[PDB]
RNA sequence: GGCGAAGGCGAAAACUUAGGCCAUUACUGACGCUUAGGCUUGAAAGUGUGGGGAGCAAAUAGGAUUAGAUACCCUAGUAGUCCACACCGUAAACGAUAGAUACUAGCUGUCGGGGCGAUCCCCUCGGUAGUGAAGUUAACACAUUAAGUAUCUCGCCUGGGUAGUACAUUCGCAAGAAUGAAACUCAAACGGAAUUGACGGGGACCCGCACAAGUGGUGGAGCAUGUUGCUUAAUUCGAC
């Protein structure tokens, strides 16, 4: 057992000037490479931009809160075959979550460029299609059907 | 098509049952938590008596009922939750009661699980 | 037990009529020993000495 | 808390009936304690005969967990648990403390009798508890209801495993009860108390990449290297 722990803090992105961007440029990077996922996020939000014509910024705070899940799944055991109870999720947990959620099943799919498939994931989300909308759902189908325990748990 | 009468909730152990009922001593309509889709071991929990008792209650809304007794019998931790769920489905409640079988000490009961 | 005049304060009364019809009910549903009855009323006549006195 | 000598006694009434406490200007005038043998009572289980059977439940059947489960759990389930007449006479029948008597600080309750008297409280004689010194005990502990100071009487003990077994005897239809060894073997024992650790699928509290939250890894293929096994002349020896 420990104590809580402090969390640091996130610069906006001075370009887009938004957070979430930074959690995202953050989530999809691999090797510790900026030059590179940045490149990534900026061309696929200018794909955004070229076809749908829309600002990237409308659909991003679309998908994303689109994507936030309401209640989380805890594991709690008691004995054998171990039974779930749901939790309540934080915000900051929310937006945690929906955000790897969106980068997880971006980056696995047809239309081989990372670019156009983070791309469609991102339409796919804004527009509640079931790349990651049905995940969320589905984990959220897990959710109040085991209400009985969520309402007596710890 | 009845303003007042009792309606009764046994909270077993093991599961729970509500029955609507006419003054005169026969019900009119029941549920229980094997009547809805869980079943099993999972039915013997506050949340299943809550919905139980909120189905009936909805459904003699329909019914036409008023100001109703209300007669608790049983062991068990779902009868209190059934009360929140009359009193929150927006029931005429007036009066309380309980009717437990309580025995005096005569037959005697089964034996201890160890 | 029939006590209810309008909404809840009857009810915070309740609480109290079943916990003690629980408490004299749940040693009629398990069968033990008469001396065992006697060992345990005992005792719980030592735990209303510990606290109400 | 009350009573009974112990086992035990708790819905209500009637009849019969036992013992106990207090005060006695009354009476017999040592008639008193203990008790081998004997007699009476003696939890539950069990047995014989006739009834009774709501609930429960040995034995038994089935469903579960487990490798097995003839157990713990669940569903059925007879004898029995109930009553009338007998038999069996065993229990941790425990206060693990035989009965009778005189004396030995005190304090806190509680119950009954008596005096005083609105209860409460005053105190006297008793019964039932806690705390507590001298005293006792190996210690725990007992301590005016003694395991204290002393007497009277009875019963019982003489290392443990053999063994409450065997034979013989008495009782009982019955299972068994009472009494009760030895041959052999060990230097100790299912010895007692207490002390320090260790352990607990015993509690209470507190830490750590322990769990939880993620990241990236091994077990899937090839290759390098080390080890085990095998082989040969050795595949030098060690680390496990």
């Amino acid at each position: 057992r420990k104590n809580r722990a402090p969390k640091r803090t996130v610069l906006p992105d001075p370009v887009f000037n938004n957070t979430l961007v930074t959690r995202i440029i953050n989530v999809i990077m691999e090797d510790g490479k900026k030059g590179l996922a940045q490149r990534i996020l900026y061309g696929a939000f200018d794909l955004i931009e070229q076809r749908t014509k829309e600002k990237p910024l409308t659909v991003f705070e679309r998908a994303v809160g689109n994507v936030m899940p309401r209640l989380e799944l805890r594991v709690r055991r008691i004995a054998g075959s171990n039974y779930q109870v749901p939790t309540e999720v934080p915000q900051d947990r929310k937006i945690a979550l929906a955000l790897r959620w969106i980068a997880m099943f971006a980056r696995k799919r047809h239309e081989k460029t990372m670019l156009e498939k983070i791309a469609n994931e991102i339409i796919d989300a804004s527009n509640n299609t079931g790349a990651a909308i049905k995940k969320k759902d589905d984990t959220h189908k897990m959710a109040e059907a085991n209400k009985a325990f969520a309402h007596m748990r710890w | 098509n009845v303003s007042s009468g009792i309606i009764h909730v046994s909270c077993s152990p093991n599961n729970t049952i509500v029955s609507a009922s006419d003054p005169g001593g026969n019900v009119l309509c029941w549920a229980s938590s094997g009547t809805m889709g869980f079943k099993g071991s999972r039915k013997k929990t506050p949340y299943s008596a809550g919905i139980a008792a909120d189905k009936v209650a909805k459904t003699v809304k329909e019914m036409g009922m008023a100001t109703v007794k209300l007669f608790v019998k049983g062991t068990g931790r779902g009868k209190d939750t059934a009360i929140r769920s009359f009193a929150n489905a927006g029931l005429s409640i007036t009066e309380i009661n309980e009717k437990t079988p309580i025995p005096h000490n005569g037959c005697k009961p089964p034996k201890r699980p160890r | 037990e029939v006590k209810n005049d309008d909404l809840e304060l009857a009810l915070k009364k309740f609480k109290r009529v079943s916990l003690e019809i629980r408490r004299l009910a749940q040693r009629h549903e398990y069968h033990l020993r008469k001396g065992m009855r006697l060992r345990e009323k005992r005792k719980i006549a030592q735990k209303k000495r510990r606290k109400f006195r």
